[PDB]
């Protein structure tokens, strides 16, 4: 029940037959029953800033005009 | 910047006693020798005083050594300088000056080259009335 | 559908950008675009200089001031650029030398003020001098005051100091200073800033010349004229005025024979 | 595809000579090394190599940590007139000499730093009171951040500074950091300074060091000792030691010849004798 | 998610049925997210020292003369 | 075949052309040719002012000249190119920049004057003060010195004036005024003008830091050092000279972040 994950790489080794190039992997296992548990898999995801930037009821196109 | 806000400009006579003080509660990379600037209007401006942040590394100019001396509060947040037996020649306006990364204060030791946060300027005159 | 309008317009020249509610559309001079020296028409064998954003990019000179008394503004390009960054500095290295200009000349007043400004842009905009004695007696100093530029007359004044001669131009307005009624001056690429609808003009100007390149620092190939065609007025006050200033900027700038500083005697 | 443990070219046969193939004969002006073997100018043997070029690569030659800094802590009775002991001390390299010279080696380079911390205490006073078992917080303070001015102030709560909690007997603490710098490698040598002094300004509005940059400034280590006032003071010292691990370099340099004085490259009188006595015409 | 690698056998056990001759590996497993935070793996690569000892604009024929 | 030969060389960026009939071939740094900076490797967003022909052309510094008691010299680039035409201006103006070059190092003799010259290219050349009692004390007016750079010493001498310190370069020849053997300064790309064989020395050295672009009025770069390797001796005369000449060619020159003039406290 092992979750293998990708390393995102920064530095490298001049090493690519074993580190630096290809593809370097972490493995993870859940030890414990309750979620509560488990280490933060820190692999999140974005969004569109809109509803805060453009809450706007009308389409805005930054070219145009803001007020027509 | 750091805070940096001065006072303390009592024309006393030559050779009484006057207290200094400067600012710098907020913690940046702290004003580490500190350092004190006077600017004489027939010179320019030119170095003086300064303790580490930390450390006893207090350097003093060849002309105010013993008479004036350097300390401050390691809580309080202000920095003192006690200057005694006023000479007529000692007539500038003072500055304080933050060197952050002590290690500003510990290559030159002294300061006038690491200084980034420059102070508002006290005038302090010592004459003969 | 979206709302654009010829009255609201941006223009942007590398890290310049220039923005504007009451403009009349747009000019370019003859129709032509500003363009770069094409093969078939070059002359000088050197690979050319083309300094782009860093010397083509808006330039603001020296605002001047209008009102009820003044009787118009003057300014020729290149010379009028003289001393803007790269590209006076690009000017004054090489021999030659070619540009087209984006001219803008900015005021705007309130709709309670009135008043119309032509804008024209004439090519070989040789002004008229100032003697009766000796003809194209300007001399080079007065001839290019540079960003500053220079302004018209109401009346001619002949100098009469026959031992040390002024030399300078004294360019009438109503015969746009060249001995040719203004009223035709339409003839040349031009705008009108009335205030009623307008607070600028803008003018696109390819390079003109009889030749390919010339050496900018000798001659200019376009004047920039501006005269109230209609006078100044605010309410009933008896001294109004407003500011009038110019941006300009060259366009596909190259220069070739690249040599030593030029330093002239501007004084 | 030429690893770092793999045998380098074996030495092949070669007999005599005579023409006009010159190996021998080169120029150097021209700033380029003869790269001959023996076989180019001795009569050589059939052998196959077996040594490899494995201890000496990059990696390799860094795979150590080494003794940065050397701090110091205490924790004093609570009659005491003079502040318990925090110390605080800005990241560098600088400060000792042996890793800074293999450093030195090059111009730039790449590598993720692990830090390994060793926990020393003594006691101090010459009594019979007692003291139980320390924990040190060693916070790491970046530049920008709240640098603690008390041992007892707001700063070590740490709520975004990194900070270590080691346990006095306990296995040496050690923690890894990426390549942080602001710049795409770390820069050894600095030729040139922060500010630039303008005409219009005043001279000492315009100074600043030279070789003195940001490329440089990581902040500080802040430490303590975890435990409130003892009775009788206990003595302490964090050695910290620095390994950059999965390392890159760019451009040698040759190695520091005379010992150093200060973080930059100036040298003192008196020390400028590296070479002993030997005479020209000795073995 | 293991990375097992060889191991260039030196001294050898007089064992060819476990050690000494048939390929010795070691296995290694990443327990961590950030590649900073993994093992030196230590398998690099060489390269030809020219870019240092013959840094010259044209081609160095050891045998010709230097200069021609 | 036709006759062509390594002593013989010609190189020409722009309108300048570099020849000789004594070369040692020709160094490339690192193996690596100077280049524009690729989009992978870019950081600043504006458009970028390449100048090309313009600043990228053979520039001659001042004259230095060679005798027995000469301990060598030194200059930094771009530092020692900060005042040559379009180049200069164009760093002066720009916040930020890069650069390659192809530095030209000339000294002939005759087949009856002998010495060895080291011609080294150091990135990043820092070199050392003269004070004992501050470290990292040089200022920026005399760690620049510009054109005609600066010299390196036999004899350390401290500065032990601390009322006005000298804040200079006190640059030990033995040590390369680093504190490291000048006998491993072949570690760097570099040629030996040996009088007998050579005449010159060629480089070609591209942009080297720790990032792609960097404020060049700040920092330098690449620094260039001269020293005789071997005693400068002529017959059998007691005081000879001959002069030593460094002719510096930007390459893939480009710079942004244009603002105003930047005008440095050179004294
Ligand atoms: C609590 C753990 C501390 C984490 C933060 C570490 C700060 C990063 C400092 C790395 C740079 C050290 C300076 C040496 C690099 C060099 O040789 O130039």
């Amino acid at each position: 029940g092992a979750q293998v994950s990708s390393q995102k790489v920064g530095a490298h080794e001049n090493s690519n037959r074993a580190y630096g190039g290809s593809t370097i992997n972490y493995t993870t296992i859940n030890y414990y029953r309750d979620s509560a548990s488990n280490a933060a898999s820190k692999q999140d995801f974005s969004q569109d800033p809109s509803k805060f930037t453009e809450p706007i009821k009308d389409v805005l196109i930054k070219t145009a005009p803001m007020l027509n | 910047q750091v805070q940096l806000q001065e006072s303390g400009g009592g024309s006393v006579q030559t050779g009484g006693s006057l207290r200094l003080s400067c600012a710098a509660s907020e913690y940046t990379q702290s004003s580490a020798c500190m350092g004190w600037f006077r600017q004489a209007p027939g010179k320019e401006r030119e170095g003086v005083a300064g303790i580490s942040r930390f450390f006893g590394t207090a350097y003093y100019a060849d002309s105010v050594k013993g008479r004036f001396t350097i300390s401050q509060d390691k809580a309080k947040n202000t920095v003192y300088l006690q200057m005694n037996s006023l000479k007529p020649e000692d007539t500038a306006i003072y500055y304080c000056a933050a060197g952050q990364g002590c290690l500003t204060t510990i290559q030159a030791l002294g300061g006038a080259y690491g200084y980034n946060a420059w102070g508002q300027g006290t005038q302090v005159t010592v004459s003969s009335h | 559908a979206c709302g654009y309008s010829d009255r609201v317009l941006q223009l942007t020249l590398g890290n310049s950008t220039i923005t504007t509610q009451e403009a009349a559309n747009s000019v370019v001079a003859y129709g032509r675009w500003p363009e770069y020296l094409r093969d078939s028409e070059a002359n000088p064998v050197d690979q050319p200089t083309e300094p782009d954003v860093a010397a083509c990019r808006f330039y603001t000179l020296d605002t001047v001031s209008w009102t009820k008394e003044s009787r118009g503004w003057w300014w020729k390009l290149p010379d009028a650029l003289r001393d803007m960054g790269l590209f006076g500095q690009n000017m004054y290295y090489h021999y030659l030398g070619r540009s087209g200009y984006t001219v803008h000349v900015q005021c705007n007043a309130s709709k309670f003020h009135q008043g119309a400004l032509g804008v024209f842009a004439v090519p070989e905009m040789c002004l008229a001098g100032d003697s009766n004695t000796t003809t194209m007696h300007t001399s080079y100093q007065n001839a290019n005051p540079g960003e500053k530029g220079g302004t018209f007359t109401g009346t001619f004044t002949p100098d009469n100091n026959q031992t040390s001669p002024a030399r300078r131009f004294c360019p009438v307005d109503y015969l746009l200073g060249n001995g040719t009624l203004l009223g035709n001056a339409f003839v040349f690429p031009h705008q009108i800033i009335n205030l009623r609808t307008n607070n600028c003009a803008t003018l696109v100007l390819p390079y003109v010349n009889s030749l390919s390149i010339d050496s900018m620092v000798k001659h200019n190939n376009w004047g920039i004229a501006i005269l109230p065609l209609a006078p100044l007025n605010f309410a009933s006050e008896s001294s109004p005025e407003i500011p009038i200033t110019l941006t300009i900027a060259p366009m596909c700038c190259e220069f070739n024979g690249l040599r030593n500083i030029t330093l002239p005697r501007l004084q | 595809a030429a690893t770092s443990r793999d045998a380098l070219p074996n030495t092949e046969a070669s007999g005599p000579t005579h023409s006009k193939e010159i190996p021998a004969l080169t120029a150097v002006e021209t700033g380029a090394t003869n790269p001959l073997v023996p076989s180019d100018t001795v009569q050589t043997r059939h052998v196959v190599q077996h040594r490899s070029r494995s201890e000496s690569s990059i990696e390799s030659f860094f795979a150590r940590g080494a003794c940065v800094t050397i701090m110091t802590v205490d924790n004093p009775a609570s009659t005491t007139n003079k502040d318990k002991l925090f110390a605080v001390w800005k990241i560098t390299y600088k400060d000792t000499v042996q890793l800074r010279r293999k450093l030195e080696f090059f111009t730039y380079s790449r590598f993720d730093m692990e830090l390994t911390f060793v926990v020393t205490a003594n006691f101090t006073e010459t009594n019979n009171g007692h003291a139980l078992n320390q924990v040190y917080q060693i916070m790491y303070v970046p530049p920008g951040a709240p640098v603690p001015e008390k041992w007892d102030d707001y700063t070590w709560q740490t709520s975004s500074n990194p900070s270590i909690f080691y346990t006095y007997g306990t296995a040496p603490a050690r923690i890894s950091v990426p390549y942080v710098g602001i710049s795409n490698a770390y820069s050894h040598f600095y030729d040139g300074f922060s500010k630039v002094p303008l005409k219009d300004q005043s001279a000492a509005l315009g100074d600043s060091l030279y070789g003195a940059a940001s490329l440089n400034d990581f902040g500080i280590l802040a430490v303590r000792v975890v435990n409130d006032h003892n009775p009788t003071k206990v003595t302490s010292k964090i050695r910290v030691y620095l390994k950059p691990k999965h390392i890159r370099v760019w451009c040698p340099r040759p190695p520091r010849a005379v010992a150093y004085y200060g973080p930059g490259v100036d040298y003192k009188d008196g020390t400028l004798t590296p070479l002993s006595t030997k005479d020209l015409t000795t073995y």
